[PDB]
Parts: C-alpha cells; sequence; structure tokens
C-alpha cells in the first residue's frame, strides 16, 4: 500500500554534527551536538549558515 | 453545616447520653453496632 | 532466590542527558549458567546462624548498644 | 544592677577598650545593653551547633512562593569506599557475582539447616525432644519461626497487633469452679495468666493501681515535664554516611537509613489507610494499629533541641525592666499608664511588647 514502517521507540544514540564521533555534549546556542572543546571552539566559528548546513545532515534545519 | 463524615459523637448532660453516627459512616462497618451495616 | 540489580542497560544510556543512574553494557554472554560449587561451612557457622537473626534480617543492630 | 544578659555584653564591649583606652559609638552601645540587651543583639529561636552540610538559599527574591524542601542535611565527615568493597561482593552477606558463597549461605544457614523453620521444629515436637515444650507456650511452628528470624524491631511491631487475653482470664474465670482455667496450648504461660497488675486494673478503688504509679506521678508532680531545659549537647550531627560512587549504594542508604516500615511503623497509618479503614464493609487490620513512637518525656521540648525565647526572660534580661515592671506593679494603683519617657525610639517598641505582656494599657 506504500504505507510500510514505523518509528523506533529505543532511546536515540548521540553522534557528533561535525565528525560522527559521540557526543556527549549538545550545544545551548546552534543545536549541533560536538564530541569535545575542540568542536565546540569550531562550531562556534562556523561561517554564516553552515551551522544549518550540519543540521541538513542529520535532516533537522530549521524547517 | 454537616458533620464530619468520619466522626462518631458522643454527648452525655443532665437528660443522659446519646452517640449520633453519620450517614456516610451507615452501611459501613462501623454502622453495624449501631444496627445499619452494609 | 538471590537477586541482585547490577544496572540499566546503556541501551538506554540516552534516555535522558542527566540522570543518576548506573548504566552498564548488556552481558556478552549466555544468559543462563550452570556452575559447580562446593559450599563449605562449620557446626559454628550454623550454631551462629541458629542463636540470632543474621546480616539484613537484623537491621536494627545498626544502633549498636543492646 | 545588669542582668547577667547585659554584664556579658557590658564586659564584651571593655573588651574593646583593650585597642582604645570609636568610644563615641562605643558609649552609645553601652547606652543600649543598659537599656536592654535585646537593642543590641536581640534574643531568638535558637538550636546547638550543627555539624553538617546542607544545601543553603542562595536568592530569597528568585525562590518565588512554591518551593520544594528537599532532605539536605549530610554529615561532613564523609567515608569514601570502592564500590569493589561496599558493592561487588567486598560485603559477604550481599549475593551478586563474585560473591558466590552468600546466596548459598543465606539459603542454606536460614532455611535448609534452620532449627526454626516449621518443618525441622515439627519433628522434634514431642517427648523429651527440644521443642517438646512449644506445645504450651501459647505460640504456633509460624511463630516461633517468625522470632526466631525477624530482629527484635519488628517483632516489636508484631507483638503490638496482640492481646493480653490471659491477663482477661483473671479477671473472668476467678471462682473455684472456673479451676483457674488456662488454656492447654497457653499451659506454661504461667506468669502472664496470673499476676496482680490485672486485677489492679480493676477494682473500684485504685490502691494497688495508683501504687503501681508512684514513680511517674511523682515526676509529674515535681513538674520535670514541664521545667525548661536547663541544658542541651552543645553540637549535633547527622549520621556519617558511605560515599560510594554507584546507584546501588543511593538504593541502599534509602533503605536503611531512611527504612520505611521502621518509620511507617513509628508514625501509623496514612490518611487514606484510616479512610479505606473506616468506609469499608468490613473491619480491617493495619499494619500498625497505631503509631509506635513513645509520647515524649518532656512536655514543651519534645524531640528536639530548638529553644524558643519566652517572655519571662525579656522582663529579666533588662536590670532596669526588671525594677520598671515591679514599681508598674504598684503604680498601677496610681495610674500614670504613659508617663514613661525614652531615649531611643527602638525601646519604645520593645515596651509596647512588654506592656502587651503585662496586657497594660496605654
Amino acid at each position: 500500500t506504500n504505507i510500510e514502517s514505523a518509528p523506533s521507540l529505543a532511546p536515540m544514540k548521540h553522534y557528533c554534527d561535525v565528525t560522527g564521533l559521540p557526543a556527549p555534549y549538545l550545544d545551548p546556542k546552534t543545536r549541533l551536538r560536538y564530541h569535545n572543546k575542540e568542536i565546540f571552539a569550531m562550531i562556534r566559528n562556523l561561517p554564516q549558515g553552515m551551522g544549518e548546513q550540519f543540521l541538513e545532515a542529520r535532516g533537522a534545519h530549521t524547517v | 453545616k454537616r458533620p464530619d463524615p468520619m466522626m462518631i459523637r458522643w454527648v452525655n448532660n443532665k437528660m443522659g447520653s446519646v452517640v449520633a453516627v453519620p450517614e456516610e459512616l451507615l452501611g459501613t462497618h462501623a454502622g453495624v453496632v449501631f444496627g445499619a451495616g452494609p | 532466590g538471590a537477586c541482585k540489580r547490577v544496572g540499566r542497560s546503556d541501551a538506554y544510556a540516552t534516555e535522558f542527558d542527566l540522570e543518576a543512574e548506573e548504566y552498564v553494557p548488556i552481558p556478552k554472554g549466555e544468559v543462563h549458567k550452570k556452575k559447580e560449587i562446593v559450599q563449605d561451612v562449620t557446626l559454628h557457622d550454623l550454631d551462629v546462624a541458629n542463636a540470632r537473626p543474621q546480616g539484613g534480617q537484623d537491621i536494627i543492630s545498626m544502633m549498636g548498644q543492646l | 544592677e545588669l542582668s547577667y544578659r547585659q554584664r556579658a555584653m557590658y564586659q564584651s564591649l571593655r573588651n574593646q577598650i583593650s585597642i582604645m583606652d570609636t568610644l563615641m559609638n562605643l558609649v552609645m552601645q553601652f547606652r543600649k545593653v543598659c537599656n536592654h540587651p535585646d537593642l543590641f543583639e536581640r534574643a531568638d529561636t535558637s538550636s546547638p551547633f550543627f555539624c553538617g552540610h546542607f544545601a543553603e538559599t542562595g536568592s530569597f527574591l528568585r525562590e518565588g512562593t512554591n518551593v520544594a524542601l528537599g532532605y539536605s542535611t549530610r554529615s561532613l565527615v564523609e567515608y569514601r569506599l570502592p564500590r569493589l568493597i561496599w558493592c561487588d561482593g567486598g560485603r559477604l552477606d550481599k549475593p551478586g557475582p563474585g560473591n558466590l558463597v552468600a546466596g548459598f549461605r543465606s539459603k542454606y544457614l536460614n532455611h535448609m539447616m534452620n532449627i526454626w523453620t516449621p518443618e525441622n521444629i515439627r519433628s522434634s515436637l514431642e517427648g523429651i525432644e527440644n521443642f517438646t515444650w512449644l506445645r504450651f507456650v501459647d505460640t504456633s511452628l509460624q511463630e516461633a519461626y517468625r522470632a526466631s528470624h525477624t530482629d527484635v524491631f519488628a517483632r516489636a511491631v508484631d507483638l503490638a497487633s496482640k492481646q493480653n487475653r490471659l491477663g482477661h482470664m483473671q479477671i473472668v474465670y476467678d471462682e473455684p469452679e472456673d479451676k483457674k482455667w488456662t488454656p492447654v496450648h497457653a499451659l506454661f504461660q504461667i506468669c502472664e495468666r496470673e499476676n496482680p497488675k490485672a486485677v489492679a486494673e480493676i477494682t473500684t478503688e485504685g490502691v494497688l493501681r495508683d501504687l503501681m504509679n508512684i514513680a511517674r506521678v511523682k515526676y509529674r508532680e515535681l513538674g520535670l515535664c514541664r521545667l525548661e531545659k536547663a541544658a542541651r549537647p552543645r553540637a549535633s550531627a547527622p549520621p556519617i554516611e558511605v560515599v560510594c560512587d554507584s546507584r546501588s549504594a543511593v538504593i541502599e542508604r534509602e533503605n536503611i537509613m531512611f527504612h520505611p516500615a521502621m518509620r511507617k511503623a513509628l508514625f501509623g497509618p496514612t490518611p487514606s489507610e484510616i479512610k479505606e479503614a473506616s468506609f469499608g464493609p468490613r473491619p480491617v487490620t493495619l499494619y500498625p494499629p497505631r503509631a509506635l513512637l513513645p509520647a515524649p518525656d518532656h512536655d514543651k521540648q519534645r524531640f528536639t533541641n530548638i529553644t524558643v525565647p519566652s517572655m519571662a526572660r525579656f522582663v529579666t534580661d533588662s536590670g532596669k525592666l526588671a525594677k520598671l515592671d515591679e514599681l508598674l506593679r504598684e503604680l498601677k494603683e496610681g495610674g500614670h499608664r504613659v508617663l514613661l519617657y525614652f531615649q531611643m525610639t527602638r525601646m519604645i517598641d520593645l515596651m509596647e511588647e512588654y506592656l502587651t505582656y503585662r496586657n497594660y494599657k496605654y
């Protein structure tokens, strides 16, 4: 019927939006998940619109 | 005014003594002694 | 008839970002294990066990004194 | 003359003179204490030094109107154990992986090879065998097995659910034809079936009842239940805790140190249980039938070392006020209710509190 799957109820693992490594941390400001202080520093210095570009790979962009 | 649903009242005076029972307690196990159980 | 909570399985580790909980990996071995144990006691252990409530049975012992 | 409280303050002020032989402010606060020591540092509800951690409030303004008061009280002596010892089988009695002895030993020593289990007792219940007496001590094999395994607190709660029926038989089974009747299953319960106490409860003039109450009557007659506490502990602390970084350790702290069944026994039934017990079609028993915490020996101090200031101290803490009170209680015959003058404004407010204590009109 072309209607054929449903979301999981298992809780979701957290991965770094930049590097895909496991992420302990969720940035409050930019909503990116990040692995460590090195990537938090880089995340806060992204060019305009690059934060949304990282959310797009997760399918989580603002629209 | 309505009496407390859980409290039975005893009162005594020159005429003697009475006990009065809430109608919320008649039909309970507490009513049985007064002849008014479940 | 003994049982122990080892923890919560770490497949649930991201239910929340913080919870006061001890997440442990799922056991990687067989879920059931059968072991031969030769157990030694002494007649004094039986005396002690029969004379008074012992261990977690006797919680009020924590007060000391009498 | 100064009260002992004033004298102590005045002394601590003249200790400052050791630097100085601010004197204007000193003499002004000398004037304060000579008026009343509550002008200098007002007496307040007080308690022993507390030797413990707690979470204090950082902001009053941001707290708002609704707040949850958690129990933060914690010992500063803070014993740190590795979970290898405190959790993972360094405790011999607790079974688990890496403590294979404990689960076996628990079953075998408390049930299998335990003389008090009903299957074992029943083999020895006869003749000159060791449980032969059990037939007459008014307890079942189930009750014998319970008393051997529960601790003296748990047994004491169970003992709340019992009746002095052998003492009532003494009231009832009384005539020679009653032959001092006793249930044969209670035959050895001799001292319970006969003692003077039960009879003394029932006689119309309580001579033997009063004689048995002398000690507690005398205690209350002396007012020692109502006299102010003359001493208290200077420091107070909560129990020491294990600090172990496991969730099981935290669970265990709650199970033992805040033990639910003991607390429930002490403080008794909850309000819903009293409703369910009262509105049901049939009676129902409650885990404890009542709150089993004792009545406090001191009627005002109860179970705390907190002390509250009183108007009696307030009058006597100023020598002037004590003297003034004595003369006011005769000048009341002359009147002059407000013929009083003060060099300090707050002293007038304190005098309103004193007058209202005396109920003297302005």
